[PDB]
């Protein structure tokens, strides 16, 4: 989404697209953190819990 | 007339047993295939960028 056309004026148009994906996570010893298929690091052990 | 096997026979020769070396087949063996080594990395720049 972009703002409608108004002459000699700046306009701001916000777009929010919810996205959900199934990614393959990987982890290595000591398994204290894991990465995702998108290359994002997650600094939490995959087995962390209560 | 008596057969040749009717009299006891003693071997006058010094027997020497020779056992040829049996044929051996070598099968492929790798500790870590090239695919496993590539998969050892936590992240892959090719897959992440794709
Ligand atoms: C092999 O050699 C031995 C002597 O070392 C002999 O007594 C024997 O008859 C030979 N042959 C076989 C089939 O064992």
């Amino acid at each position: 989404y972009n703002p409608s056309r108004v002459e000699a004026f700046h306009r701001y148009g916000t777009t929010v697209n919810c996205i959900v994906e199934e990614v393959d996570a990987r982890s290595v010893y000591p398994y204290d953190e894991f990465v995702l298929a998108t290359g994002d690091f997650v600094y939490m052990s995959p087995f962390y819990g209560y | 007339q008596l057969s040749r096997a009717d009299i006891t026979t003693v071997s006058t020769f010094i027997d020497l047993n020779i056992t040829m070396l049996e044929d051996h087949e070598f099968v492929p063996l790798e500790v870590y295939t090239r695919h496993e080594i590539k998969d050892s990395g936590l992240l892959d720049y090719t897959e992440v960028q794709r």
